[PDB]
């Protein structure tokens, strides 16, 4: 079972969000997956939260 | 010009 | 700015692990809000990826990403989520060296000369054959400077070489792979004439050959290219032109002819009869969508400089099968669609259609 979400960051995005070997994404990848993860976790059936992709929109 | 052809399937009734 | 895919793996239903992530995602929204500034109302879940890819990613339905080139291209990739997976709507990405060289010419168009264009035409053969592919913005681009080179050989009476004529042919070859009518058909959808001008440049071109520099024949795998100078021997045989195209889909081959009978050279002989075909053009030339018609032959092209012919007889094989009423038509660029004015049925054998076009 997976489910999809998503979110803007008011930021400005960068082209090394795109690589997923660059600090800059492993910087948000990181810190958005942490607490995601500890707000899902006492969610029956949770296994796992990842970000997987990072855009301009 | 260019030439060519055009066909169309067949459509019953 | 940042929009941030994820996706949560859960052991529940899809109903059921969905319901429970939206009651806490007010918990999970104000967790992230203490880590980075978070746009209002841009947290949304959903359990279905409608459009799911490595190239784009994942997104739900009118969603837009317009992403970056790649290593040596340079532009933007843009996509759609839709129905139907990712539709590219506007991809730019053109090659650094098409595009510097593309540059190098607007400081040509001035003060050009006949050697000029022709070694400009050579180093652009040798691009895209060391660089064979024929992205979507590299296709809008050729067809721009093949055009930008026709409209100045034409406004300044150059003579295209013999071996400037073969690269033009190489580079159509290149740009007319069937492995480009995907991308000729998103090329289209942004730039609905540029098939068309391709058509139009290469029948321009081949106009400037002179008849010293002929006969000429160049046979390649997607574009057959003929040309013959003119002698008192048109007035005795005709002018006859044949292809044999083999496609790696059928195992017969697409045979074409182009039949001129004697009694139309009877006026002044011209210069130059130049002749040439290709199956991939069928491909990349529109076609109304309200009929449900489709170009089944090789688009046949014959060009006679000063020359009016009244009677031409056509001959076409037929690709597909399960296909009735032939319809004779030549490629109109002034409306930019097929057009049967002049052109009539005479024949159908179950292999070739025969036409007859009181022009040509
Ligand atoms: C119709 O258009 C499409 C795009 O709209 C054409 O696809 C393009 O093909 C280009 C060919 O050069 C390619 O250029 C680059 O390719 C290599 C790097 O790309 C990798 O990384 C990309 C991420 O940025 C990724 O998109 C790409 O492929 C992904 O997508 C496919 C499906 O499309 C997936 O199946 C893959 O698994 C992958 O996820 C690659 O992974 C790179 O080697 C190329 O090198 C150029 O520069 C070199 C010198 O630096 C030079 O030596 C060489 O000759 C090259 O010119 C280049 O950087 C585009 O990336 C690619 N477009 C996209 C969106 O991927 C398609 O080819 C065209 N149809 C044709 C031609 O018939
Ligand atoms: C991401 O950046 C690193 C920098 O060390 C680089 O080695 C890697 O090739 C980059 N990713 C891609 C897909 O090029
Ligand atoms: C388009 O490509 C350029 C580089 O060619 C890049 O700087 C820019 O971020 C890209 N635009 C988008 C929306 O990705
Ligand atoms: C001509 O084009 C090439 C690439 O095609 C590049 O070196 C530059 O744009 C030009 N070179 C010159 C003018 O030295
Ligand atoms: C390319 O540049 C010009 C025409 O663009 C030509 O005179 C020159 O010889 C070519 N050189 C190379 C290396 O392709
Ligand atoms: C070349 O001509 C076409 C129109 O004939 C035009 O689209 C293009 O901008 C011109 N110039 C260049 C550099 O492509
Ligand atoms: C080009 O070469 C062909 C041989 O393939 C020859 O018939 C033609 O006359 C040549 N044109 C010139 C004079 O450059
Ligand atoms: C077969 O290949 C030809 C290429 O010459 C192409 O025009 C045609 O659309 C193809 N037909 C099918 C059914 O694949």
């Amino acid at each position: 079972t997976k489910i999809w979400g998503t979110f803007k960051i008011n930021e400005r995005f960068t082209n090394d969000l795109l690589n997923s070997s660059s600090a800059i994404y492993s910087k948000y990848a990181n810190g958005i997956e942490i607490q995601l993860k500890k707000a899902y976790e006492r969610i029956q059936g949770f296994e796992s939260v990842q970000v997987t992709q990072f855009r301009n929109g | 010009t260019s030439f060519s052809i055009l066909m169309s399937p067949f459509v019953p009734s | 700015s940042i929009v941030a895919g994820y996706e949560v793996v859960g052991s529940s239903s899809a109903s059921e692990l969905l319901s429970a992530i939206e009651h806490v995602a007010e918990k999970a929204k104000t967790a992230l809000h203490k880590l980075f500034p978070l746009e209002d109302g841009s947290f949304r879940v959903f359990g279905k990826a409608q459009c799911n890819d490595i190239v784009f990613g994942f997104g739900s339905k009118d969603d837009e990403y317009t992403l970056p080139c790649s290593s040596g291209y340079r532009g933007n990739i843009t996509a759609k989520c839709e129905s139907s997976g990712w539709q590219v709507i506007r991809e730019t990405c053109v090659l650094s060296l098409l595009e510097e060289l593309n540059k190098n010419f607007s400081m040509i168009v001035g003060n050009a000369t006949e050697a000029a264009v022709s070694s400009f035409v050579q180093n652009l053969s040798v691009i895209i054959r060391q660089n064979p592919s024929t992205t979507v913005g590299n296709l809008a681009s050729v067809v721009s400077i093949l055009s930008n080179i026709s409209s100045l050989s034409l406004a300044s009476h150059f003579r295209v070489s013999n071996s400037t004529m073969e690269d033009v042919i190489s580079i159509a070859d290149n740009i007319l792979n069937s492995a480009s009518v995907t991308n000729w058909t998103v090329l289209l959808r942004e730039e609905k004439y540029a098939s068309s001008r391709l058509l139009e440049t290469l029948e321009n071109i081949s106009t400037l050959v002179p008849p010293t520099a002929l006969p000429l024949n160049f046979s390649r795998k997607f574009i057959d290219w003929k040309g013959i100078p003119v002698n008192k021997s048109q007035l005795k045989r005709g002018y006859s032109y044949q292809i044999k195209m083999c496609p790696q889909n059928t195992s017969i081959p697409i045979r074409g002819r182009v039949l001129i009978g004697s009694d139309q050279f009877q006026r002044s002989l011209p210069e130059t009869i130049i002749s040439m075909a290709s199956l991939t053009l069928g491909n990349i030339l529109p076609v109304s969508k309200n009929g449900n018609a489709q170009v089944n032959g090789p688009v046949i092209s014959t060009v006679i400089q000063n020359y009016s012919i009244n009677e031409v007889f056509l001959f076409f094989s037929k690709i597909e099968s399960n296909l009735s009423q032939p319809h004779c038509v030549f490629w109109d660029f002034s409306h930019l669609q097929w057009n049967d004015a002049g052109c009539h049925l005479v024949n159908e054998t179950q292999d070739i259609v025969t036409c007859q076009c009181t022009h040509l």
